[PDB]
C-alpha cells in the first residue's frame, strides 16, 4: 500500500479522557483503575479516596479505539486490543508497551482472560479467535520474538464479544450470528452453538466452574445458558433497549447490567423479580467494572460514550426510583473535538469540541492560536473569511476526539505558497515540504548542519505516525525521539521514497500550471497559480504605470491587481472551461 | 483508390484548425479509411503533425516560469498523445500492412530525420505485438548508434563542425520519451525496457577504439533508459531488477561490470525496491554460496547502499552468511568471510531490534549497544577461526582486517589479538636465533603451494599497528618489541638462514619452495622497510636499518630476476612520503638522516618504480592494492602529491633507466589516468601542480615543450630517443585538455607545426608519433588537405618519380620527412589522414542525398575533393616500395574514386552542372586517371597454402581499382546524358593491359 504521514496536534500530557472509555480493569492489590479510551490512551487511575488528582499515568502506544483491555499476571500485565488491528502487551506497573500482535486483518473488539491458566484470547471483526499465553508473551525479546499461534475457527461473522471461565477450559463467543459459538481453548476443538439470541451479543459471563453461561444482547434481553444442558434455562427483558455491558458477583447469582438505555439495573439470577435500579447514567454505557474487595460488592465503575468516569456505590442493593443520584467518585474527562472547518489559506482550522468551546488552530505550527469560548461556530466561519484560495493539501480525522492531519502523496505537495501570504518574512514556500520538514527535523538523514526547514518548528511532543492508507500502523514516534538509535533504524525502514526525497534529498516539489488566454474586451499563456494579477497587468502593456492604464476583468466583473489567478479560476470564474481574462484600458 | 488518397490530404490540413481533443476521434475514423486505401500517407501526417507539436511546445516550454506564450500545456499533449498512439497500435493489430508501412517510413546508414519523440514512443509500444517486436527493436537499435557515430564524427572534425548545423540524436529523443512517459504511457514501458537491454547486452563491454566509444554510449544509454523507467513506472521496476539479477548472479564470469553499476543506481532508490522488488535480492542472496568468491564481493558492493539503510536485508544477509559460513562445503565459506568482512568494514551496528502456524512479532524493546559488541564480537571470533584455512581466505582477512579495525574501534583489541596470536606462530622469540621468521611453517606439502602469507600478515599488523598508536592512544607495546626484533635478525641475517641461490627452478618442488619463500623474504622487506620509516622519525640509524633492509630485498630480487612479477606491499600514502621526503625535503634535521637513502641509487630507482606500479595499478584495474587503495579521494591526493614530485625532480634536474627518464614515464602515466578516472577533478589536479583549465594546461605544456627542444638541439647520435617518445606522449595527452577555440591551441598547433617543418630526426618512432600529434591538432582546427598535399609533395621528391626520365623538384615543406622516414612511415600516416577526409566527405554526400544548406556544402565537398585530389595526384606517380605503402594507395584510390562516384550519382538525383563540380570532373580527367593506369603498369612490371593465400589475396587490389574507375565512368555517362552536357570529353579512352610470358 502507499504510506501515509499523519501526525495529532495535542498537549504533551494528556490527563484526562478525550473521548469515551470502552473497557475499565481494577487492580485490587494496588487499587488502581484502567481506563481503555476511545483516544486511543490507556489511562491509569488511583481509586483511593484520599487523592485529590487520581492520575497516575498515561499508556500511550496505539493510534486508534482501544476496544478491551485485561488485567494479568497479578497486576503486572495488561493485554490491550485496539481498533488499529493490533493487540498489545504492556507493563501496568510502569506503563510501556512491551510488544504488538499483529496477527489480526480488521477491528480487535474482545478478549477473555483465564486467570489460573494465564491464557487470554483475542478477537475481532476479522473472525478470528487467537490464544495467546501471558507468560510466553511477556518473556518475550528482541532476540526471542516467535511465538506459535492457536487460533479457533468456525465463527461466520465478526465477534463483538468474548468470554472465558477462571480454569480456562471453556471460550464462548458473541458475534452477528446472533448465536454463541462454545469451544476448548486446550484442544481448539468446538463443543457446540447456543442459539436464541435475536442481535448481536456485546457482552459475555461464565463461572468459576464454566458450565453456566451469562450473555447480553442488543435485542433488550439477557439470557442465562446451561453449557451441560446446551440451551437456555432463563431469558430477562430489563432493558428498553440494547445490553452493551454486563457484571456479575461471586456467587453468580446477581448480575449487573447497562446498555443504551443509560439505566443500570441489579438482577437476581434465581428469581427475575427482584430488581434494583441502581443509577441511570447520562450517556449509554459501554463497559461496567465490579469493585470485589468486599462481598457484597460496595461499587462499581461504569464506562460511557463520555469522557467522564463514575463510581456508583452498592450499598443497600439486598437491603421506579434510582438507588443512587450522585455518584461517589468522578474521574474528570477533557472535550472532544467534533466538528472541524478549514479556512481557505488551508492552514489554520476551526473547531468545536462538546463543550461547545470553538479554538483556532494552526496546521503548519501544529499548535492552538487561540481560544473563542462559547461564539457561534457558523458565525465565526464567515466572520474569517478572506479572500484567496489554497489547494488542499492534508486531511482531518476526529476519531480519537484529536486533532489529527495526514498527508498523503497525491495532494501533500499541491499548495504552493508565498512567504508574504503567510506570517513568514517573498521566497516561494511549499506548505506540505515544510512540514514534513518539520516533523523529521529531529532525523539524522535529514542534516546536511541545519535542523529544519528554518521556518517554524512542531512541538516536539508531536506524535508523529507511519501508516499505510486503510492499512496498518508501521511506524510510531514523538518528533523529538528521531535522533535515537533505534528510532532512525525504524525510520529508514518505514519512511517511504515520496517523503525521502524532500526531506532527505531536498528536491523541490512540481510547480502547477494554469493555462489562461487572453482576450481584448469589446494567445494562450501558461503561469505559475500564485501569479499575481500585476504581473498580467504589465505584460499587456509591453503588449500594448501598467497597473493605472490597464484593468482586468473576468464574467464581467473586475479583478483585485493583488489577486492570484488561482484565487481568480476558483471563485470568480465559475466555469468548467479554461481561464479567460480580459483586458481592457482603464 | 486515388479518391481516398485526396480526401485524406483535405483532412490532413483541417488538423490545425480543429481542436487538439477532437484529433483521436478523427485519427480513429481516418485509421479506419486508411484500411481501404492509402496507408502511408495517413501515418505520415498524423507523425509529422504531432512532431511539430512536440518541436513548438518545447520551444515555448524552455524558459523562466514566468508568463510563457503556451500553444499547448504539457498535460494534455502528452494525453492525446498517449491515445492516439494507441490507436495506431490497435490498428496494426487487426491491419497487418499497417504494420509494415510504419517500420518502412521510420526505417533507418542515414540520420533519419522522421524519427521523432512521438516516433519513437509510437515504435515502442508497437513492441507489444510480438509481430514487430524484434524488428522495431532492432529499427531502433541501429538508430542509436548510428547517432552516435554520426556525434562522434562531428565532434572529431572541424570541417564538418562549420557545415553541419547541430541536430537532435536519437539518444536525447529516446531519454525524453521516458520523461514524457510519466504521463500513463503505461503501454511504452514494456517497450522501453526491453530496448534498454538490448543496448546492455548487444553493446556491453567486452574485456572478458572507433567503435568503443558509440558503443559505450550506446550501452550508457541503455542504462540511462533502465534507471529512469525504475523510478517512474512501479509495474515494471520488478521486472527491471529481476532480469538485472539474472545477468549478475551466475558463475559464467561475463564482464557485468556495466550491469552492476547499473544495479547500484538503482538501489540508491531502497525505498523503492522494498515496496515491490523485495524478494528478488533475498533470492539472490541465498544464491551467494555457489557463487564464486569475485562474483559475491562485487554484488555485495552493488547492494551496499540498500544494506544501509535496510535492517531486514542485512538480517536476511547475515542469515544467509552464518549458514554459509557452517556449510562444510567449501567455497561458501570463503564468501561467508568476504559476506562477514563487508558487513563489518562498512556498518558499526550488525544485529536486529518461522513454521506454519509461527509469527513474529514487534518487540519495543530499545537499542542494546551491549548486545551489539556481542554480536560482532561472535563474528569476529568466527572470522578467527578461518585463519587456520587455505591462503585465499587468509589473504582476504588480511586486507579486511585493517579497515575493520578502522570502522570498529571497539573491535580493536579483538583484532589486535587475533593478528598477535598468528604472528606468535611464525616468530622466533630467540634473542639470537637467526631467521626471526618460519618461512618453512608457511609452506604447505601435500605438491607444493602457500599456506600462509607471512608478507601480508606483517603488512596488516604494521597498518594496524600504526592506526592504534594514532587513533586510539591519544600488546602494543609488545608488537612494537617484536617488529624491532625482526628488523633487526632480518638484517643480521645473510639470506643462507633462510635456506636461499641453491636451486631456484620453475618445477622441481625444492625450487618452487625456494621461489615462494625469495618472496616472501622481499615482502617482509618492504613492509620493515614501511616499518622503520615512520619509527622513531627522521633518524639517521632508522633509516641505515632500512638500507639494510633493502640491499636484503634488491639482491634476493636480482638473485630470481637472472635466473627467470609481485605487487609491492608499500601503501600508496607512503610512497606518496616517502618520494616527497626523498626528493623535496630541505628540513636541517631530516637532511643528515635522508642523505643515508639518498645516497643509494639503486634506492632512488626503486621508489620511483613503486610508484609507477601505482599509478599502473589504477589504469588497468581503477583501484590500488594497498590500504585505502579503494578510496577514489585519498588515491587523487596521492596522485597530486606523487605528480608534484616527479615534475620537480624532471625538470630541476635533466638527463636501467634514469631517475629523470623514470620520472617522465610516472608524469605520462599519471596524465593518462588522471583523465581517464578524474575527468571532474582536472581543475583541482591541475591546481595542486606548482586561471582555467586551458591557462594551467599551457603552463605545463610550455614546460615540456622547452624540453623536447633541448633534446632536438643536441646531436644525431645523442639523440635520446625514448625520452623524446615519452615527452611528444605527455605533449598528446596534455594537448586533449585545451579548448580549441583558444589562443593557448593556436600555440599549441603552430609550436607543433614548426617542429616539424625545422627538425629533420633519423628516428622513424618519433616521426610517427610527431605528425600523429600534429594531425590530431590539425583536424580539430581546419581540414588538413592542404597539409596532406603539401606531405605528399615531399614523398615525391624523397622518393623520385615512376617515370625514371623526369625529375621532380624537392620541395622540402616539412624536415621531418626525409629520405628514411618518408616512406613506410610518413607515406602510410598520410594515406590514413586521407581515409578520414574521405569518410567525411562520404558522411555529407550521404547526407545531401537523403536530405533531398546545399550550396555550401556542395562547394565544400568540392574544394575538399579538389585539393585530395592534388595529394593523390602526386602519390600516384611516386616510386613507392612494394610493400604496405602500394597496397594502401591502391586501396585509397579505390575510396577516392567511390566518392567521386558519390558525388556524381547525388547530382543525378539532383540535377533535373555547375561549374565548380565540371572543373573537379576535368580535374579528375586530366590528372588522376591516365597516371593511376601507368602506377597499375609501374606496380605490375617491377618486381605451402600460406603462399597459395598470398598470391591470390595479392590479385583483388588492382581490379578493385579498376571497377572503381569504370563504375565511376558509367556514371558520368549517366549524368552527361541527363545534364545534357557532355563530361566525357575531359576523360580519354581507358588503357587496358595484356600479359606477355618472356
Amino acid at each position: 500500500r502507499k504510506v501515509q504521514v499523519s501526525y495529532v496536534i495535542r498537549d504533551e500530557v494528556e490527563k484526562y479522557n478525550r473521548n469515551g472509555v470502552n473497557a475499565l480493569q481494577l487492580d485490587p492489590a494496588l487499587n488502581r483503575l484502567f481506563t481503555a479510551g476511545r483516544d486511543s490512551i490507556i489511562r491509569i487511575w488511583s481509586v483511593n479516596q484520599h487523592k485529590q488528582d487520581p492520575y497516575i499515568a498515561s499508556m500511550e502506544h496505539h493510534t486508534d479505539w482501544v476496544n478491551d483491555i485485561v488485567l494479568c499476571c497479578n497486576g503486572k500485565t495488561l493485554i490491550s486490543a485496539s481498533s488499529d488491528t493490533t493487540v498489545k502487551v504492556w507493563n501496568a506497573h510502569k506503563g510501556f508497551c512491551m510488544s504488538t500482535l499483529r496477527t489480526h486483518k480488521d477491528y480487535v473488539k474482545a478478549l477473555a482472560y483465564a486467570k489460573d491458566k494465564e491464557l487470554v484470547a483475542s478477537a475481532g471483526l476479522d473472525r478470528q479467535i487467537f490464544l495467546w499465553d501471558v507468560n510466553t508473551l511477556t518473556a518475550l525479546t528482541a532476540s526471542n520474538n516467535t511465538v506459535t499461534t492457536s487460533s479457533l475457527s468456525g465463527n461466520k461473522d465478526s465477534i463483538y464479544s468474548l468470554a472465558m471461565n477462571q480454569l480456562g477450559t471453556i471460550i464462548v463467543s458473541g458475534s452477528t450470528e446472533k448465536v454463541l459459538r462454545v469451544w476448548d481453548p486446550r484442544t481448539c476443538a468446538k463443543l457446540m452453538k447456543l442459539k436464541g439470541h435475536t442481535d448481536n451479543v456485546k457482552a459475555l459471563l461464565l463461572n468459576r466452574d464454566g458450565t453456566q453461561c451469562l450473555s447480553g444482547s442488543s435485542d433488550g434481553t439477557i439470557r442465562l445458558w446451561s453449557l451441560g444442558q446446551q440451551r437456555c434455562i432463563a431469558t430477562y427483558r430489563v432493558h428498553d433497549e440494547g445490553v452493551w455491558a454486563l457484571q456479575v458477583n461471586d456467587a453468580f447469582t446477581h448480575v449487573y447490567s447497562g446498555g443504551r438505555d443509560r439505566k443500570i439495573y441489579c438482577t437476581d439470577l434465581r428469581n427475575p423479580d427482584i430488581r434494583v435500579l441502581i443509577c441511570e447514567e447520562k450517556a449509554p454505557v459501554l463497559k461496567m467494572e465490579l469493585d470485589r474487595s468486599a462481598d457484597p460488592p460496595p461499587a462499581i465503575w461504569v464506562a460511557t460514550t463520555k469522557s467522564t468516569v463514575n463510581k456508583w456505590t452498592l450499598k443497600g442493593i439486598h437491603n421506579i426510583t434510582p438507588l443512587c443520584t450522585q455518584p461517589d467518585q468522578v474521574i474528570k474527562g477533557g472535550a472532544s473535538i467534533i466538528q472541524c472547518h478549514i479556512l481557505n489559506d488551508k492552514r489554520h482550522i476551526l473547531t468545536k469540541d462538546t463543550n461547545n468551546n470553538v479554538a483556532y488552530w494552526d496546521v503548519l505550527k501544529a499548535c492552538k492560536v487561540e481560544d473563542l469560548g462559547k461564539v457561534d461556530f457558523e458565525d465565526e466561519i464567515k466572520k474569517r473569511f478572506k479572500m484567496v484560495y489554497v489547494p488542499n493539501w492534508f486531511s482531518v480525522d476526529l476519531k480519537t476526539g484529536m486533532l489529527t492531519i495526514t498527508l498523503d502523496e497525491s495532494d501533500c505537495f499541491a499548495a504552493w505558497v508565498s512567504a508574504k501570504d503567510a506570517g513568514f518574512s517573498d521566497p516561494k514556500l511549499n506548505l506540505g515540504g515544510l512540514l514534513l520538514q518539520a516533523l523529521l527535523e529531529y532525523w539524522p538523514r535529514t542534516h546536511v548542519v541545519q535542523k529544519g526547514n528554518g521556518y517554524f518548528q512542531v512541538p516536539p511532543h508531536t506524535p508523529v505516525i507511519f501508516g499505510e492508507a486503510g492499512g496498518r500502523t508501521l511506524f510510531r514516534l514523538l518528533c523529538r525521539d528521531s535522533g535515537g538509535e533505534t528510532e532512525s533504524m525504524l525510520l529508514n525502514e518505514t519512511v517511504p521514497q515520496w517523503v525521502i526525497d524532500i526531506t532527505v534529498d531536498k528536491n523541490m516539489p512540481k510547480f502547477n500550471k494554469i493555462p489562461f488566454y487572453l482576450q481584448p474586451h469589446a494567445d494562450r499563456l501558461s503561469a505559475s497559480d500564485m501569479l499575481q494579477v500585476r504581473k498580467v497587468m504589465e505584460h499587456v502593456y509591453e503588449k500594448i504605470l501598467a497597473e493605472e492604464k490597464i484593468e482586468l476583468l473576468c464574467q464581467d466583473q473586475v479583478l483585485d491587481p493583488n489577486m492570484d489567478l488561482r484565487t481568480v479560476k476558483h471563485f470568480i470564474w465559475k466555469s468548467g472551461g479554461d481561464l479567460t481574462l480580459h483586458y481592457r484600458q482603464k | 483508390a486515388e479518391e481516398v488518397e485526396f480526401v485524406v490530404e483535405k483532412a490532413l490540413s483541417m488538423f490545425s484548425k480543429m481542436n487538439l481533443q477532437e484529433i483521436p476521434p478523427l485519427v480513429y475514423q481516418l485509421l479506419v479509411l486508411s484500411s481501404k486505401g492509402s496507408r502511408k500517407s495517413v501515418l505520415e501526417g498524423i507523425i509529422a503533425f504531432f512532431s511539430a507539436l512536440d518541436k513548438q511546445h518545447n520551444e515555448e516550454q524552455s524558459g523562466d516560469e514566468l508568463l510563457d506564450v503556451v500553444t499547448v500545456p504539457s498535460g494534455e499533449l502528452r494525453h492525446v498523445e498517449g491515445t492516439i498512439i494507441l490507436h495506431i497500435v490497435f490498428a496494426i493489430k487487426l491491419d497487418y500492412e499497417l504494420g509494415r508501412e510504419l517500420v518502412k517510413h521510420l526505417k533507418v546508414g542515414d540520420s533519419n530525420n522522421n524519427l521523432s519523440p512521438f516516433s519513437i514512443a509510437l515504435l515502442l509500444s508497437v513492441t507489444r505485438i510480438q509481430r514487430f517486436q524484434d524488428q522495431v527493436l532492432d529499427l531502433l537499435k541501429t538508430s542509436v548508434v548510428k547517432s552516435f557515430k554520426d556525434l562522434q564524427l562531428l565532434q572529431g572534425s572541424k570541417f564538418l563542425q562549420n557545415l553541419v548545423p547541430h541536430r537532435s540524436y536519437v539518444s536525447t529523443m529516446i531519454l525524453e520519451v521516458v520523461k514524457n512517459s510519466v504521463h500513463s504511457w503505461d503501454h511504452v514501458t514494456q517497450g522501453l525496457v526491453e530496448l534498454g537491454f538490448i543496448l546492455m547486452d548487444s553493446y556491453g563491454p567486452k574485456k572478458v577504439s572507433l567503435s568503443r566509444m558509440p558503443n559505450q554510449h550506446a550501452c550508457k544509454l541503455g542504462a540511462n533508459i533502465l534507471l529512469e523507467t525504475f523510478k517512474i513506472h512501479e509495474m515494471i521496476r520488478q521486472e527491471i531488477l529481476e532480469q538485472v539479477l539474472n545477468r549478475v548472479v551466475t558463475r559464467a564470469s561475463s564482464p557485468i561490470s556495466h550491469f552492476l553499476d547499473l544495479l547500484s543506481n538503482i538501489v540508491m532508490y531502497a525505498p523503492l525496491v522494498l515496496q515491490s522488488c523485495s524478494s528478488k535480492v533475498t533470492e539472490a542472496f541465498d544464491y551467494l554460496s555457489f557463487l564464486p568468491l569475485q562474483t559475491v564481493q562485487r554484488l555485495l558492493k552493488a547492494v551496499q547502499p540498500l544494506l544501509k539503510v535496510s535492517m531486514s536485508m542485512r538480517d536476511c544477509l547475515i542469515l544467509v552468511l552464518r549458514k554459509a559460513m557452517f556449510a562444510n562445503q567449501l567455497d561458501a565459506r570463503k564468501s561467508a568471510v568476504a559476506g562477514f568482512l563487508l558487513l563489518l568494514k562498512n556498518f558499526k551496528v550488525l544485529g536486529s531490534l518461522l513454521s506454519v502456524s509461527q509469527v513474529h512479532v514487534d518487540v519495543h524493546s530499545h537499542y542494546n549497544s551491549v548486545a551489539n559488541e556481542t554480536f560482532c564480537l561472535e563474528i569476529m571470533d568466527s572470522l578467527r577461526r578461518c585463519l587456520s584455512q587455505q591462503a585465499d581466505v587468509r589473504l582476504m582477512l588480511y586486507e579486511g582486517f585493517y579497515d575493520v579495525l578502522r570502522r570498529n574501534s571497539q573491535l580493536a583489541n579483538s583484532v589486535m589479538q587475533t593478528l598477535l596470536s598468528q604472528l606468535k606462530q611464525f616468530y622466533e622469540p630467540k634473542p639470537d636465533l637467526l631467521p626471526p621468521l618460519k618461512l618453512e611453517a608457511c609452506i604447505l606439502t601435500q605438491k607444493i603451494s602457500l599456506q600462509e602469507p607471512l608478507d601480508y600478515l606483517l603488512c596488516c599488523i604494521q597498518h594496524c599497528l600504526a592506526w592504534y598508536k594514532n587513533t586510539v592512544i591519544p600488546f602494543y607495546e609488545d608488537l612494537d618489541d617484536i617488529l624491532e626484533s625482526i628488523t633487526n635478525r632480518m638484517i643480521k641475517s645473510e639470506l643462507e638462514d633462510f635456506e636461499l641461490s641453491a636451486d631456484f627452478s620453475q618445477s622441481t618442488s625444492i625450487g618452487i619452495k625456494n621461489n615462494i619463500c625469495a618472496f616472501l623474504v622481499m615482502g617482509v622487506c618492504e613492509v620493515l622497510i614501511e616499518y622503520n620509516f615512520s619509527i622513531s622519525s627522521f633518524s639517521k640509524n632508522r633509516f641505515e636499518d632500512i638500507l639494510s633492509l633493502f640491499m636484503c630485498y634488491k639482491k634476493l630480487s636480482d638473485i630470481l630476476n637472472e635466473k627467470a612479477t609481485s605487487d609491492s606491499l608499500l601503501s600508496m600514502k607512503f610512497v606518496s612520503s616517502l618520494l616527497t621526503a626523498l626528493f623535496r625535503d630541505s628540513i636541517q634535521s631530516h637532511q643528515e638522516s635522508l642523505s643515508v637513502l639518498r645516497s643509494s641509487n639503486e634506492f632512488m630507482r626503486y621508489a620511483v618504480n613503486v610508484a609507477l606500479q601505482k599509478v599502473q595499478q589504477l589504469k588497468e584495474t581503477g583501484h590500488v592494492s594497498g590500504p585505502d587503495g579503494q578510496n577514489p579521494e585519498k588515491i587523487f591526493q596521492n596522485l597530486c602529491d606523487i605528480t608534484r614530485v616527479l615534475l620537480w625532480r624532471y625538470t630541476s634536474i635533466p638527463t636501467g633507466k634514469s631517475i629523470s627518464l623514470l620520472c617522465l614515464e610516472g608524469l605520462q602515466k599519471i596524465f593518462s589516468a588522471v583523465q581517464q578516472f578524474y575527468q571532474p577533478k582536472i581543475q583541482q589536479f591541475l591546481r595542486a601542480l606548482d586561471v582555467s583549465v586551458t591557462q594551467r594546461t599551457a603552463f605545463q605544456i610550455r614546460q615540456f615543450q622547452r624540453s623536447l627542444l633541448n633534446l632536438l638541439s643536441s646531436q644525431e647520435e645523442d639523440f635520446n630517443s625514448k625520452e623524446a617518445l615519452l615527452l611528444v606522449t605527455v605533449l598528446t595527452s596534455l594537448s586533449k585538455l585545451l579548448e580549441p577555440s583558444s589562443p593557448q591551441f593556436v600555440q599549441m598547433l603552430s609550436w607543433t607545426s614548426k617542429i616539424c617543418k625545422e627538425n629533420s630526426r633519423e628516428d622513424a618512432l618519433f616521426c610517427k608519433s610527431l605528425m600523429n600529434l600534429l594531425f590530431s591538432l590539425h583536424v580539430s582546427y581546419k581540414s588538413p588537405v592542404i597539409l596532406l598535399r603539401d606531405l605528399s609533395q615531399d614523398i615525391h621528391g624523397h622518393l623520385g618519380d615512376i617515370d625514371q626520365d623526369v625529375e621532380v623538384e624537392k620541395t622540402n615543406h616539412f624536415a621531418i620527412v626525409n629520405l628514411r622516414t618518408a616512406a613506410p612511415t610518413v607515406c602510410l600516416l598520410v594515406l590514413s589522414q586521407a581515409e578520414k577526409v574521405l569518410e567525411e566527405v562520404d558522411w555529407l554526400i550521404t547526407k545531401l542525398k537523403g536530405q533531398v544548406p546545399n550550396q555550401p556544402v556542395e562547394k565544400a565537398i568540392i574544394m575538399q575533393l579538389g585539393t585530395l585530389l592534388t595529394f593523390f595526384h602526386e602519390l600516384v606517380q611516386t616510386a613507392l616500395p612494394s610493400g604496405s605503402c602500394v597496397d594502401t594507395l591502391l586501396k585509397d584510390l579505390c575510396k577516392m574514386y567511390t566518392t567521386l562516384t558519390a558525388l556524381v550519382r547525388y547530382y543525378l538525383q539532383v540535377c533535373q552542372i555547375p561549374k565548380n563540380m565540371e572543373k573537379l570532373v576535368k580535374l579528375s580527367g586530366s590528372h588522376l586517371t591516365p597516371l593511376c593506369y601507368s602506377f597499375i603498369s609501374y606496380v605490375q612490371n617491377k618486381s605451402v597454402a600460406t603462399a597459395m593465400a598470398r598470391v591470390l589475396r595479392e590479385t583483388k587490389p588492382i581490379p578493385n581499382l579498376i571497377f572503381a574507375i569504370e563504375q565511376y565512368e558509367k556514371f558520368l555517362i549517366h549524368l552527361s546524358k541527363k545534364s545534357k552536357v557532355n563530361l566525357m570529353q575531359h576523360m580519354k579512352l581507358s588503357t587496358s593491359r595484356d600479359f606477355k610470358i618472356k
